[PDB]
C-alpha cells in the first residue's frame, strides 16, 4: 500500500 | 501518469491542483465552491489551483483560491486507506467558465470493463522519476472485483476499485493522488494507492465515489 501523493506519502 | 498522453490545455476543466508551495495532489471540482480529493492529501493552508495546464508557468486561465475548509471522511483509516475521500471548500467561489467547470457526481456505480479518463501531474516513469509540466491523461478500464482482490489479497474494501492494465506500462502514480477517474462524464474514482506504479499485476486502486454521493451532498448542504 503506497499512496500516490507527491513526492510520497512517507516523505511528509 | 505513466504511459499516458498530454491531455491538451483545459480539455479536463474539473481537474484542480492542490498546492502547498508545490503541487502535491490533484482534485476534482464538483461545484463553484467545493472540490473532491483523497483524504491522505489532507493538510492545512492548501491553495487550490483551478484552470491549470502547465503548473509551473502562468498562462492566464488560473484561479488560485485558498481552501477555507477541509472535511475528511469521518471513517477514513490511514492504514487501510478505507474511505480515502475528502471535501475541500474554496474561500471564494470559482468563476465557472469554459476551462474551469464542475464534474458530475454519479447516479449509479460503474461496472467492470468501462473505460475511464484518469488525469494528473504525477510521475511518468515506473523507475526513477520524471515529473511533467503539463497535465497527463490516461484511458483505462475498471477491473473485476475478482481480479482486483486477487492483485491485492486482503487489502481491497467495498469502497475501492482497481482500474488499469495487468501487464504494466500504464498507471497513475505519485503526484496523481486525489485526482479524478471519470467514466462517461461522471466522477467514479479518486486516485488513491497502488504497489509501485505501472508494475505487472499491480493496478491502480481508486476510491469508489458512488458509495459517497449522499455524504458528499449532505456535507455540502451543511457547511
Ligand atoms: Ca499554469
Amino acid at each position: 500500500i503506497s499512496t500516490r501523493k507527491y513526492p510520497s506519502d512517507w516523505e511528509e | 501518469i505513466v504511459g499516458g498522453y498530454t491531455c491538451g490545455a483545459n480539455t479536463v476543466p474539473y481537474q484542480v491542483s492542490l498546492n502547498s508551495g508545490y503541487h502535491f495532489c490533484g482534485g476534482s471540482l464538483i461545484n463553484s465552491q467545493w472540490v473532491v480529493s483523497a483524504a491522505h492529501c489532507y493538510k492545512s493552508g492548501i491553495q487550490v489551483r483551478l484552470g491549470e495546464d502547465n503548473i509551473n508557468v502562468v498562462e492566464g486561465n488560473e484561479q488560485f483560491i485558498s481552501a477555507s475548509k477541509s472535511i475528511v471522511h469521518p471513517s477514513y483509516n490511514s492504514n487501510t486507506l478505507n474511505n480515502d475521500i475528502m471535501l475541500i471548500k474554496l474561500k471564494s467561489a470559482a468563476s465557472l467558465n469554459s476551462r474551469v467547470a464542475s464534474i458530475s457526481l454519479p447516479t449509479s456505480c460503474a461496472s467492470a470493463g468501462t473505460q475511464c479518463l484518469i488525469s494528473g501531474w504525477g510521475n511518468t516513469k515506473s523507475s526513477g522519476t520524471s515529473y511533467p509540466d503539463v497535465l497527463k491523461c490516461l484511458k483505462a478500464p475498471i477491473l473485476s472485483d475478482s481480479s482486483c482482490k486477487s492483485a491485492y489479497p486482503g487489502q481491497i474494501t467495498s469502497n475501492m476499485f482497481c482500474a488499469g492494465y495487468l501487464e504494466g506500462g500504464k498507471d497513475s502514480c505519485q503526484g496523481d493522488s486525489g485526482g479524478p477517474v471519470v467514466c462517461s462524464g461522471k466522477l467514479q474514482g479518486i486516485v488513491s494507492w497502488g504497489s509501485g506504479c505501472a508494475q505487472k499485476n499491480k493496478p491502480g486502486v481508486y476510491t469508489k465515489v458512488c458509495n459517497y454521493v449522499s455524504w458528499i451532498k449532505q456535507t455540502i448542504a451543511s457547511n
